């Protein structure tokens, strides 16, 4: 069934975004590193925006993949911008929640989740 | 002793002036802040104790916290805390600013601004009355008058 | 006199269903259905490809000049194929008479900005974007309006949480307000309200 | 286990971890990191507390409602400590002072309050006891900060037969003294050494991590009645460790060698405070006192904690004592430190 | 040529992800190297570091070997 | 109708015109403005002498929480949870089992009064008048818990402000 693109048509354009975007994203690191004061290094920003773009490796769906490239753009445009805080920059990192346990006798002694 | 009745002396003379000298930040999120601006009102007038409302967080000794504490504003309200300097006290006024409010279970609302700063007093009410934030006050006066940092230091 | 019962307007009832006529008439490549309520309310259910040429229709006509924009928001029915349901609020000043033209679009599929049409649009679309996950194409700044910065998922939806996924804490070790996963003191209480007795029997479904 | 002791949820504020903790010396670095990380896990923390109220109240936000419980207390009072030590399961002491008052010693500090708490929580049925002691603890040191800190680990270990003894080496974090300390001379003209810091090896444990092994040591059902050495992974020289400081302060360096008795009459001459002393002759002695080497005790990665380098952490330290021309200059900019392994 | 070359190689041994062992002037990003679309992209940011103009994306993916490397870079001067 | 509130001409005559450069030269109506200012002054303030004086209220008025007593001393809430029912914030956690003697009566009711909106709704729905909102207003504390009222403390609150609540109750219960 033929449906309305958002953009990008096949699968093709939808990578070509995804390239410019995580180019964009590349880039940025440094400026961000510098003007939010963070005490994490570029290559470790480097290696989340590395991460954070390969979470979602296994769409494959053109729509979505220019859905998630806009949202992209935008959360760029708010580090960017300054409109967020080192608040938000440092909660992509999740330095504060303990490591969940991934084992099943390590989850067995834990509690009662799956 | 001389020492101890000497510091005794001179922290009373130190918590007279914090407690008779009381500057809130301009500061005030929700509709619990149109009660403060009728604390404010010719009809509870603060300023007869020495209550005057300061626009810098760095000339201000308390941050009444009056409102609705959201995600999107906890940054700024602890920024503006951290950047007020010391001695420094906090007044929560109001069911949101207390815990959450009618807006506890919410996925944009802290519940609770002392999950953000520490806060000296709590002030119940939606919106407590203009009295009950002056009663609020007055209680934080008196828990000043009965800090002891010198006669702390002096046994320390 | 019968106090208790609100008083209907049969004269405003027939006006409504003519004009609702007359643009049906107009615009047979997009008005799909017209409705009047029977407390005197135009609805036009249109094409989720004619919001712009029927919109500007509106607007721009002699006989139908609603020059303001009272509201535009969505509304969620998962069980719909497409579950966002757009609604227009207009106002004509000169007629004195309020209008609604509704359509419809899914999670994939964008919806035309009206920021064209009234500029009002600009922000309403940014909160339907922000809060149901709707995008509109050609919308001269469109992003998050009122949930806070890095905010994962669209919140007025009815499968998000009521309480979402997050919760905020300022941690010391830190030195800075962190995000972490909600854990309520007291989980809240769902109530479960509807009487097994039908009340309206005036909008009883077929079995089917 | 009472029903009322299991631990429930997982892991986060609201839960329940089963660990009722006194925590004394919790107003401080330590002492406010450990509580931190028990409220993190959703313990039950108290907080005995002898100075004003008022400075407390940065613990206040560490816990959710009626977790955290502050009481008064002495320290020459066994009446108050079993008041504190009476209901929980866990007794953490990091009481001490790097200087001496006129009320309290390093015996008073490092022997007698920590032999008392180690006594009266044996009486009230504690489970386990975390007691801070020093890396370089020895009875025939130079210190008497180091000797009370030997004769105070002694007699907690003969009160209380199934304590965790922990011997932090050097902890630097925001609030430390180690790195501000070092990176506070600029005032004093140069950098005041003794052998230019030449004769002297330290390598310092990040505060994080010595809170993590705390926190850790309290769950481990195999370490009971152990000793353990928190060092961090690399090994400095004084003059090296020094130099990185001062060039992650972006400050300019400039050491000379002062001779240790003239050393001593300074730190003699600063003593003299009433308030906190800048530095004293056992501080003196402790900066110039090489870190002893311990291999045979236990350590970070033997309770799951993996050692972070001075490297990774220094600029949170150092970043509040640049000027404006640098404070925006990154964590990479400055060259690690020359390490000796 | 050559300066151009041994830049480009220069810049290629400093990469993480590239084994200089197995690099060499003619080796596939893809196939020799086993490298994926985004290492690639990282690569030709580097070398834009490097020479100091812009590669557009269009061009960026027809570059798969040093050897192509060095080739659009004679060829934009 | 409508009336227009800017849109009148001034005239321009000489005596007019020199008028108004009077009121331009010499700061008339600044000095009005000073006037108005110091006749304020020279009234009295409509300040109230706190704590020694209170502002008025009204029998109507919702403050403190409180669980009432019948006559005879039985508690009067049956754990019917009506209030728990129509409580908008959820602020109420009411728990419940025959008692010794058989009575319907509460063992935990909970009211957390840093999440209660102060809305009267629950005074409205009890069929027994039992829970009500009394006349105290100050009773700020100083740590969050103290604000998590428990069935202890409501009858506490009740048996302290039973005859201010009684007599409010008297006076507005007519309205109802
Ligand atoms: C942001 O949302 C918002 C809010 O928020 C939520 C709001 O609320 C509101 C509502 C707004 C309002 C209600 C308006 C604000 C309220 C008001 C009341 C406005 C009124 C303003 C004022 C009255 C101005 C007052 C301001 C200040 C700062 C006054 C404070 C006084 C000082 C700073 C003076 C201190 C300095 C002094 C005293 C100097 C003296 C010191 C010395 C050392 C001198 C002595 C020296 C000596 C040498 C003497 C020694 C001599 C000796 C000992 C010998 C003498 C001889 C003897 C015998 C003794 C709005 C609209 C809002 O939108
Ligand atoms: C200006 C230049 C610098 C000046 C330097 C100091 C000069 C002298 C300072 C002047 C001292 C003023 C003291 C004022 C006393 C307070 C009056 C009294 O009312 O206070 C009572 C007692 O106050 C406290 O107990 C102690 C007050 C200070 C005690 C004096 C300490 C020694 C001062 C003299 C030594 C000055 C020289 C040493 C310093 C330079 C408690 O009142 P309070 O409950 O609140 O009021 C509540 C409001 N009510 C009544 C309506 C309910
Ligand atoms: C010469 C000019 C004298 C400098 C005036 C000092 C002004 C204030 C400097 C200062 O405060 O630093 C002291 C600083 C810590 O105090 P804070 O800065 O307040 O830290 C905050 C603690 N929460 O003290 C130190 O760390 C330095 C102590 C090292 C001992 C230095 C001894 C060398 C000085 C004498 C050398 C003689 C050579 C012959
Ligand atoms: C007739 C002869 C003269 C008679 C009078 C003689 C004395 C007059 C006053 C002289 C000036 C003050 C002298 C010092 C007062 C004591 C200060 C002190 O020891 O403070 C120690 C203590 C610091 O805190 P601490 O308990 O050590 O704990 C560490 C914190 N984590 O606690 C603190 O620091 C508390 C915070 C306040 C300290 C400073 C204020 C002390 C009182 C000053 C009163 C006068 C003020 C004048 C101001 C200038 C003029 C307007
Ligand atoms: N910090 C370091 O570099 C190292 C520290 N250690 C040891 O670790 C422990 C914790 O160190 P740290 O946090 O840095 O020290 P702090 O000086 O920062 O804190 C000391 C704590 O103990 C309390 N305290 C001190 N003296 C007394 C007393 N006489 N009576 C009652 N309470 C008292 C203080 O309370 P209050 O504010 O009320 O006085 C405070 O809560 C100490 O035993 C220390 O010797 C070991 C190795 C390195
Ligand atoms: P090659 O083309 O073979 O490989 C391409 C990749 C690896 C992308 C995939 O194989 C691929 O093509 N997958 C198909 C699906 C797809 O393309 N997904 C991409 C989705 S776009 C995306 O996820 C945007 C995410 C935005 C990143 C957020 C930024 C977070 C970093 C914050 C900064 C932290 C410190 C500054
Ligand atoms: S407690 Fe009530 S009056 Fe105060 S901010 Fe919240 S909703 Fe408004
Ligand atoms: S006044 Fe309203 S919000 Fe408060 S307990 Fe009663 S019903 Fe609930
Ligand atoms: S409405 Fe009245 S009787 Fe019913 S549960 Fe509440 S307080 Fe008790």
């Amino acid at each position: 069934t033929s449906v309305k693109p958002i953009f990008s048509r096949d699968m093709n354009e939808a990578k070509r975004r995804v390239r410019e975007l995580y180019r964009a994203w590349y880039r940025e690191v440094p400026n961000t590193v510098h003007l939010f004061q963070l005490d994490i290094s570029v290559k470790q920003g480097r290696d989340k925006v590395r991460e954070m773009f390969m979470k979602n490796a296994h769409v494959t769906d053109p729509r979505v993949v220019d859905l998630l490239v806009i949202k992209g753009k935008m959360e760029l445009e708010e580090t960017i911008n300054v409109w967020k805080q080192r608040t938000h920059i440092m909660r992509f990192f999740h330095e504060t929640e303990a490591p969940r346990p991934t084992d099943f006798l390590s989850k067995f002694y834990v509690g009662h989740d799956p | 002793s001389r020492g101890e009745y000497v510091v005794a002396k001179l922290d009373d003379l130190v918590n007279w002036a914090r407690r008779s000298s009381l500057w809130p930040m301009t500061f005030g999120l929700a509709c619990c802040a149109v009660e403060m601006m009728h604390m404010a009102a010719p009809r509870y007038d603060m300023d007869r104790f020495g209550v005057v409302f300061r626009a810098s967080p760095r000339q201000s000794d308390v941050m009444i916290v009056a409102g609705t504490l959201t995600n999107k504003m906890a940054p700024a309200l602890r920024k503006v805390y951290d950047q007020m300097p010391e001695p420094r006290y906090v007044v929560s006024m109001g069911s949101c600013a207390n815990g959450g409010g009618y807006y506890h279970y919410s996925y944009s609302v802290v519940r609770g601004c002392d999950r953000i700063v520490p806060v000296d007093i709590y002030v119940p009410g939606c919106p407590p009355t203009a009295e009950a934030l002056l009663y609020g006050i007055l209680q934080l006066q008196r828990k000043i008058k009965r800090e002891k940092r010198l006669r702390i230091w002096y046994r320390r | 006199t019968r106090p208790t019962i609100r008083p209907r307007n049969d004269v405003v009832h027939k006006q409504l269903s003519a004009f609702g006529q007359y643009v049906a008439e107009i615009l047979p490549k997009y008005v799909q259905q017209v409705q009047v309520s029977c407390f005197n309310e135009l609805e036009i259910f249109i094409h989720p490809d004619g919001v712009i040429p029927v919109l500007t229709f509106l607007r721009d006509h002699t006989n139908a000049q609603f020059k303001s924009l009272a509201d535009l928001t969505a509304v969620d029915v998962p069980t719909r194929q497409n579950r966002f349901e757009i609604v227009y609020n207009l106002l004509s000043l000169r007629f004195n008479s309020r209008i609604r033209v509704k359509t419809y679009t899914d999670e994939l599929t964008p919806i035309e900005s009206s920021v064209t049409v009234y500029k009002a649009a600009n922000w309403y679309e940014r909160e339907i974007w922000d809060m149901f996950g709707v995008f509109f194409a050609n919308h001269p700044d469109l992003r998050r309006i009122l949930t806070d910065y890095g905010f994962e998922g669209h919140p007025f939806r009815k499968d998000f949480p009521l309480s979402g996924y997050v919760e905020l804490r300022y941690d010391d070790e830190v030195k800075r307000v962190v995000a972490e996963p909600v854990e309520l003191a007291q989980e809240f209480r769902k109530f479960d309200l509807n009487s097994p007795w039908e009340a309206f029997p005036a909008y009883r479904q077929p079995p089917e | 286990l009472h029903h009322a002791l299991i631990p429930h949820g997982k892991g986060g504020r609201s839960s329940v971890s089963g660990i009722v903790a006194t925590v004394f010396g919790a107003t401080g670095f330590l002492g406010r990191y450990v509580v931190n990380h028990l409220g993190r896990m959703g313990s039950q923390v108290i907080v005995p507390y002898r100075c004003e109220p008022y400075d407390t109240m940065h613990l206040r936000p560490m816990g959710d409602l009626g977790q955290i419980i502050f009481m008064e207390w002495n320290g020459k009072d066994k009446d108050s400590i079993r008041k504190v030590v009476e209901h929980s399961n866990v007794v953490i002491n990091l009481v001490g002072r790097e200087w001496e008052t006129k009320n309290f010693d390093f015996e008073d500090v490092f022997v007698k309050i920590p032999h008392a708490i180690a006594q009266v929580s044996k009486e009230a049925g504690v489970e386990k006891l975390i007691h801070i002691s020093h890396l370089n603890a020895d009875i025939k040191s130079p210190s008497r900060y180091l000797r009370s800190k030997a004769v105070g680990e002694k007699e907690v270990r003969a009160a209380f037969p199934e304590a965790t003894i922990i011997k932090p080496s050097d902890i630097f974090g925001r609030e430390d003294r180690f790195l501000n300390y070092f990176a506070s001379m600029r005032w004093f003209g140069g950098v005041p050494l003794i052998s230019l810091g030449k004769e002297t090896v330290k390598q310092p444990v990040y505060i994080v991590d010595v809170s993590k092994g705390i926190i850790n040591a309290i769950k481990d059902p195999d370490a009971k009645g152990k000793t353990f050495a928190f060092v961090g992974p690399n090994r400095y020289l004084l003059f090296d460790l020094v130099q990185y400081i001062f060039a992650v302060a972006y400050r300019p360096f400039l050491p000379y060698p002062l001779p240790h008795f003239a050393y001593r009459w300074v730190g003699r001459l600063f003593e003299v405070s009433p308030f906190e002393p800048w530095t004293t002759r056992d501080k003196v002695e402790r900066v110039h006192m090489s870190d002893m080497t311990l291999p045979h005790l236990p350590g970070l990665e033997d309770l799951g904690i993996q050692a972070t380098p001075l490297e990774l952490k220094a600029i949170e330290v150092l970043r509040r004592h640049r000027t404006y021309r640098w404070l925006t200059s990154e964590m990479e900019d400055v060259k690690p430190a020359k390490t000796v392994n | 040529l050559e300066a151009i070359k041994d830049r480009v190689l220069y810049v290629l041994k400093l990469y993480d992800k590239i084994d200089p062992e197995k690099l060499s002037v003619n080796s596939h990003f893809m196939k020799d190297l086993g490298l994926d679309s985004l290492d690639q992209v990282e690569i030709i940011m580097a070398m834009e570091d490097e020479f100091g103009f812009e590669i557009p994306d269009i061009d960026a993916e027809k570059l798969m070997c040093p050897q192509e490397i060095v080739d659009y870079i004679a060829d934009k001067k | 109708t409508y009336k227009f509130v800017n849109m009148r001409e001034p005239s321009m005559d000489m005596k007019s015109v020199t008028d108004r450069a009077a009121q331009t030269l010499l700061w008339t109506e600044l000095v009005r403005g000073l006037g108005m200012t110091l006749s304020y002054l020279f009234r009295e303030p409509a300040t109230i002498n706190y704590p020694f004086e209170k502002g008025p209220l009204s029998p109507r008025f919702r403050g403190e929480h409180a669980l009432r007593r019948y006559p005879s001393g039985e508690e009067r809430c049956i754990a019917c949870k009506l209030c728990e029912a129509v409580c908008p914030a959820q602020a109420i956690t009411i728990e419940a089992e025959p008692r010794a003697d058989g009575s319907r009566r509460t063992t935990r009711y909970d009211i957390d009064m840093t999440k209660c909106i102060y809305c009267g709704f629950c005074q409205e729905a009890c069929p027994v008048d039992a829970i009500v909102e009394g006349p105290n207003f100050e009773f700020s504390t100083e740590t969050h818990e103290e604000l998590l009222y428990n069935k202890e403390k409501l009858l506490n609150n009740g048996d302290k402000w039973e005859a201010e609540i009684a007599a409010n109750i008297q006076a507005d219960y007519l309205y109802r």
